């Protein structure tokens, strides 16, 4: 996941150097962020939306 | 500023550079204290070695000149 | 008489060396120590001035 | 490498003309007032 700020217009990421070997292509989507839970941690107190 | 609520430092930082004038811009001092400007001033793209003690005023020399 | 003075602060002096390999350094001057591979000059007006 | 003052003195002037009111007629007096004796 890649934060993007609001009124925002480019958003630049990159991995550091791997081995590529059988990859398979990649796959996108954007979404809303107060709509994204906070997995990985026990109980998110900020995850206000249902 | 509408109380934006997004993460103070999201982006990659870089390690700070360790030479003069590059760790923060603050009002900052001369050796003798002579106040300097920060370090993105305007006034700083020159240099200005401004050397101030002339020779000393040679008031013997105009006197040794007329005799 | 016009009072146009002048007045030395420092002089340090500077000087620049070819990064030479050290090999090819120590051969260059066992060269130079030679007896016969002495360095000449001439002065470019030459003369005596009278 | 040599590092230093120098001073050239009151002598030195590389500019060629003058300075101030360039411009100006070199004969036209600066408003001024002075005195001058008469009885009449």
């Amino acid at each position: 996941l890649y934060p993007i700020p609001a009124n925002a217009t480019n958003v630049p990421i990159s991995i550091p150097s791997r081995n590529w070997a059988a990859f398979r292509g990649w796959a996108f989507t954007r979404l809303k962020t107060k709509e994204t839970p906070s997995l990985g941690s026990g109980y998110d107190p900020y995850y206000t939306y249902s | 500023n509408s109380f934006d609520g997004s993460i103070v430092s999201s982006y990659l930082t870089t390690r700070m550079p360790p030479w003069a004038g590059v760790r923060q811009n603050v009002m900052g001092s001369s050796i003798d204290g002579r106040p300097v400007l920060p370090a993105n001033s305007t006034t700083l793209t020159y240099e200005t070695v401004s050397g101030t003690p002339l020779e000393t005023a040679a008031s013997a020399a105009a006197s040794a000149a007329a005799a | 008489v016009d009072g146009a003075s002048i007045k030395f602060d420092s002089i340090c002096l500077y000087a620049t060396f070819f990064p030479m390999a050290h090999n090819t350094a120590s051969t260059l001057e066992a060269m130079l120590r030679n007896d016969t591979n002495d360095q000449s000059f001439n002065d470019y007006l030459s003369a005596a001035n009278m | 490498d040599i590092r230093g003052v120098l001073d050239r003195g009151p002598t030195f002037k590389p500019y060629s003309g003058t300075a101030y009111n360039a411009l100006a007629p070199k004969g036209a007096p600066n408003p001024c007032e002075w005195d001058e004796a008469a009885t009449a």
